[PDB]
């Protein structure tokens, strides 16, 4: 989802879990801690989209 | 599309608890797999190539009543709003994906056991929140209803309009020509069953039509010599099984439209359907129309089960009312040999053979099933097959009403 | 009877009669708008200093309360004066057009549709074209709705006006217009709670049940849907807020859709305030109900409060104390800051997705539709009853000690006294003699 | 040189003419949909189009 | 910062255009929208979003009937005039005329 | 007029009033965070410690339980603190 | 890597390494004279300067 300006609200991460945390035990730790994270971004530059 | 359901658990038959072994939950629902479209997983074109036969779920019909009986343990949240566990066993998350053992930190409570539990999606807000994924329940929920509902064959509706077919619904079916049921059964479930619909869809029509068309060549009102506007079954000969039926269309003379709109709800009254593959397919397939598109109207308490009387939003005895048939094959079958004849398609020579080999096929259904159930007795805490007695066979029950209504829907 | 930082009296109250719709009849429309002066009939100011001539904020009027001014008149609004000339040289205009077509002694008696009646006197002063419109201006009450009877003709009309077979979608006119000189920040300005932008929401009105299912399947990606169930104007009528926020009535708190809610509840409130037997209302129910991407589990947003509010609301509750029938920005400040305190969330009536719980003994008369149900809480402690407010006492009160029968040990009374008192104090002696 | 002109539709094509460059601060209606302020003069040449 | 998310904070008098920026920003930065795609009877593979929608960071609108023309009503179009006016307002500021 | 009223909104937005009457402010520390406040310069190191108990110290000594430069107007040590005079 | 060695002090040593990189953002009093939270990590090798 696209949020906007809520502060509360702005997405950190985006996360996907190759195996079952419970299985682990990890059942009550933080999502960082548990699942891979996505992490790309592309510089674009203002005057071309001027 | 729709946003709501109404349902109605199974009734324990004078058993404390629901009757299903974890093994069959572990089998027929396992895996951490979705168990939201499976009824068809398990069925194929004819019992030749099932093992229906012996051992566990040694019925046609087994599987499928494994199936409700199983699903009445966990369907809580749509009568008190709460996931629950029974047995150590609960719904991974709110969205109800799949069933897993209970965590070790904060299980959920405990569920207290019932039997013709009244469900209502109203009692659960997530569901219709997340309408678009939790779909496929609201067909099964209606299946497992319309299951429990009766003893004997389950229930399922029929209804035909005073317009002819539309286009669309002439080009699906032209394309479906050579099919056996079996397949078309599945086609329906698998529409109605994966995303939400509106009711005001091609396929929707579609359906309807089949079971209309299915049921008045049942009644063989519907032959080579009469159709619906050039379709009609075809079943296969009683001397060696007659348990299939394809799909035909024809030069024969057109039926003609009825003078008013009919409808009626429709279950078999005799044990046979747990074991004869067209029974099961032509209620799975006429039942996904209602599931789609709701229930027409309430049904008559005159004929159900003592549970059955006075259910909210499914029974009712008032003037908003339906009538439900219901029949035998047997006397059916002979119904249906005697309306060829009449037809001209057969000899009398042949319609005393006929009925006949009938007869003699549909011993063997009754002396299996009854062997199967003293094999299986319901003390043992499963129900693969619905507990009968012997007389139960020998029911005539609404058969001429019936083969009336198709007189009268197919003029 | 509290809810949060809400303080409810034990008495329910609420009106016992709808009164029903009845469309505008052609030449009733053509004396509205040939009126010698608009205010009060049109358009009032809510703000007026006869000091000068001057207002600046303005409420509008079912004609022109449809209309979404084009953004070139927001970043640059005009005065008071220049407001009253432009509308009635376009008032007079618009009249000559619906003149030139339609003479008036053969068409007077027919009744106006009042959806296609505001959109084109929108686009009107909006200085588009509105040919297309003036083709369906009128419709027969007698055989269908305002609705429906446009349904005819299922496709985009124009741009801001796009019709199915089923539905039309169009946004959502302008409540309040903000003149030059409009100062939010101001806490004595009246509070419009950010309808004076022309695009805050739009409209979705429907037909029939399943094609609002269908609305509902298109929505449930974006912000939260609202609805009011009891009598939706026009029609029945789904709303979709703008999904941003609204600056100067709280520390932040707020998105759009709280904002409707929050306001809507007070509305609600202030009639349950001064309902009587002896008049009907439009509308039993003022409040709206979210429909969509909503969390009945939890009570830490300002939407979630409020709607946990409503749902009480309905059953016919009183505050308190009295709610200003024109709100300012302080007096909506002081009700989301009650709203925000910390408190429990009553929960008698649970939140339903889309039908609404209702005490039989509440004094409120359901419709005939099917999105209400009566329901009954084990231990509700209200009663029907009517409950007047006091004005406000310039002096200190005293009182005079009665007791019950109940008694409580010195030790007890100390320390309870301890916790609570002003134990150094600072005083005056004033004089003895 | 409008009026030199001997074609009907002379006015309304100066006037449209105008009409285009202050498309952006003074808005005006067009009758028929399917045109709009910023359509080139030269195509009005239809007595409804006016 | 704590002005950027309340500009109440910001006086007037200490940063009269900082205060200004807030708000424009505040006021007119776009609304995400909706839109459909693909049928329902194919399915689809959105995990996040309801099936067979996408979120759009603008206002949408249906395809328009006849022939398009430049506008002036639209989101982008309406910030664009709002950036500029608030920049004008800048270079006139006192700070820009003392050099 | 303008500050002491959002000086109000920053103290309400922490330390909700009915959870927190009864409270004294230790003087020290809300001259500093208010002088700081209108001279636009952030406050939030000051508003964790605005309270004090009376009874069990002084306004100093509630303040040297965190000795180290808290700001760059407004020093303390283990023993006192430093800071320019209003 | 802390455990897997013998020494007793390691658990100590361990801790002061982040103290000592967090001295500007989370200054704290430790409170053993002639020791300072920017002492070298490695030195706090003895019982008493806990």
């Amino acid at each position: 989802p696209f949020t906007r300006l809520v502060q509360n609200d702005v997405i950190t991460n985006v996360l996907v879990a190759r195996v079952d945390p419970a299985q682990r035990g990890d059942a009550a730790v933080d999502i960082r801690a548990t699942h891979a994270t996505f992490a790309a971004a592309l510089p674009v530059d203002p005057a071309a989209i001027v | 599309a729709q946003r709501q359901f109404f349902g109605l658990t199974y009734n324990f038959y004078g058993q404390p608890a629901p009757l299903f072994d974890l093994n069959d939950l572990q089998e027929l629902a396992g895996c951490y797999a979705r168990p939201w479209t499976s009824r068809f997983s398990h069925l194929a074109i004819s019992t030749g190539s099932l093992p229906v036969w012996s051992a566990r779920y040694p019925s046609v019909a087994s599987r499928n009543i494994i199936v409700n009986t199983l699903l009445g343990a966990h369907l809580n949240p749509f009568a008190g709003g709460q996931v629950t566990s029974h047995q150590g066993i609960t719904w991974r998350d709110p969205v109800l994906s799949s069933l897993a053992p209970v965590p070790a930190i904060q299980p959920p409570p405990v569920w207290a056991v019932a039997e013709n539990v009244p469900l209502d999606s109203n009692n659960y807000p997530t569901y219709v929140l997340n309408l678009s994924s939790m779909w496929p329940i609201n067909q099964d929920v209606h299946i497992m209803t319309m299951w429990a509902l009766s003893d004997q064959g389950p229930i399922y509706h029929l209804e035909v309009p005073v317009d002819p077919m539309p286009a669309a619904t002439t080009a699906a079916l032209m394309a479906y020509i050579g099919v056996p049921i079996a397949h078309l059964a599945q086609t329906a479930y698998r529409f109605a069953g994966q995303l939400p619909q509106s009711p005001d869809s091609t396929m929707v029509s579609t359906i309807r039509w089949l079971s209309a068309i299915w049921f008045g060549s049942l009644t063989g009102r519907l032959n080579r010599s009469r159709t619906c506007n050039g379709f009609y079954f075809e079943f296969a000969k009683p001397a060696l099984n007659p348990d299939q039926a394809v799909l035909k269309w024809n030069d024969g003379a057109r039926a003609a439209p009825p003078a008013a709109a009919q409808s009626s709800y429709m279950r078999c009254i005799s044990p046979h359907w747990q074991h004869q593959i067209v029974e099961v397919a032509g209620a799975l397939m006429s039942q996904s129309v209602t599931a789609v598109t709701g229930l027409p109207a309430l049904i008559d308490e005159a004929t159900l089960p003592a549970w059955s009387q006075g259910v909210a939003n499914l029974t009712g005895n008032g003037q908003g009312v339906v009538p439900c048939l219901d029949y035998n094959p047997v006397p059916m079958a002979a119904a249906r040999h005697l309306q060829w004849r009449q037809d001209g398609l057969i000899t009398a020579a042949q319609e005393a053979q006929l009925n006949n080999d009938y007869t003699a096929y549909a011993l063997t259904i009754e002396r299996h099933l009854t062997a199967m159930l003293v094999a299986n007795p319901i003390a043992a805490g499963r129900m693969p097959i619905q507990p009968f007695n012997a007389a139960d066979f020998g029911q005539a029950g609404q058969t001429a009403a019936a083969v009336a209504l198709a007189q009268a829907m197919f003029v | 009877a509290a809810v949060f930082g809400i303080q409810l009296v034990p008495k329910l109250n609420t009106s016992t009669t709808r009164r029903t719709f009845l469309p505008l009849r052609f030449d009733l429309l053509l004396d509205r708008l040939q009126s010698t002066n608009l205010h009060g009939v049109l358009y009032r100011a809510l703000d007026f200093n006869p000091v000068d001539r001057s207002a600046t904020v303005i409420q509008t009027y079912p004609p022109l309360n449809a209309w979404s001014p084009h953004p070139a008149f927001i970043e640059n609004p005009l005065d008071y004066r220049d407001w009253t000339e432009f509308i009635h040289d376009r008032a007079l205009a618009f009249v000559g057009v619906l003149t030139q077509r339609y003479p008036l002694t053969q068409n007077a008696q027919r009744y106006t549709n009042p959806l296609v009646l505001g959109a084109a006197f929108g686009d009107f002063l909006n200085a588009r074209s509105i040919d297309i419109f003036l083709d369906r201006l009128f419709y027969g009450p007698t055989q269908e709705s305002p609705i429906t009877s446009i349904t005819k003709f299922p496709y985009q009309w124009t741009i801001d006006f796009n019709v199915t077979a089923d539905s039309v979608r169009t946004p959502a006119g302008c409540k309040y217009i903000t003149l030059y000189g409009y100062d939010p920040s101001r806490p004595s300005t009246p509070a419009t709670y950010g309808k004076h932008r022309p695009t805050y929401a739009t409209v979705f009105y429907y037909s029939t049940l399943p094609a609002r299912s269908r609305l509902l399947a298109n929505l449930a990606a974006g912000p939260t849907v609202l609805e009011h169930f009891d009598s939706p104007t026009y029609g029945p009528h789904l709303l979709l807020p703008q999904t941003g926020d609204v600056l100067g009535y709280s520390s932040s708190l707020i998105s759009q859709a709280a904002l409707l809610m929050v306001e809507s509840v007070m509305d609600a409130l202030r009639d349950n305030a001064n309902a009587s037997a002896s008049t009907a209302v439009t509308r039993l129910d003022q409040s709206y109900h979210p429909v969509t991407s909503f969390d009945p589990s939890t009570f830490n947003t300002l939407l979630q409060r409020a709607t946990n509010l409503a749902l009480l609301a309905v059953q016919g509750v009183q505050s308190e104390s009295a709610i200003p029938a024109i709100p300012t920005m302080s007096d909506v400040r002081s009700f989301v800051a009650r709203l925000m305190a910390e408190g429990d969330p009553q929960q008698w009536f649970p939140y339903r997705v889309d039908q609404i719980l209702y005490w039989p003994e509440s004094p409120f008369v359901p419709p005939i539709g099917p999105f209400y149900a009566p329901f009954r809480p084990v231990n509700f402690p209200f009663t029907t009853g009517s409950y007047t407010v006091v004005p406000d006492a310039s002096r200190p009160l005293r009182l005079l000690p009665q007791y019950r029968n109940a008694t409580i040990t010195v030790q007890q009374a100390d320390d309870a006294y301890e916790d609570t008192a002003l134990s150094p104090l600072i005083t005056t002696h004033g004089f003895c003699v | 040189a409008g009026p030199m002109t001997s074609d009907p539709h002379s006015p309304v094509k100066v006037f449209m003419a105008l009409a285009n460059l202050l498309a952006q601060p003074e808005p005006i209606a067009i009758g028929v949909p399917g045109m709009h302020q910023t359509t080139p003069a030269s195509q009005f040449s239809h007595p409804g189009v006016w | 910062p704590p002005g950027f998310l309340n500009p109440q904070l910001i006086n007037p008098q200490q940063a009269p255009l900082l205060r200004a920026f807030a708000e424009h920003i505040r006021a007119n930065w776009p609304q995400p929208s909706e839109f459909g795609y693909g049928s329902t009877l194919q399915g689809s593979a959105n995990l996040f979003i309801p099936p067979n929608r996408m979120v759009y960071p603008w206002p949408n609108q249906p395809l328009p009937r006849l022939t398009v023309a430049p506008t002036y009503d639209s989101a982008m179009s309406n910030w664009i005039s709002t950036t500029i006016a608030f920049f004008i307002r800048v270079v006139n500021s006192v700070n820009m005329t003392a050099t």
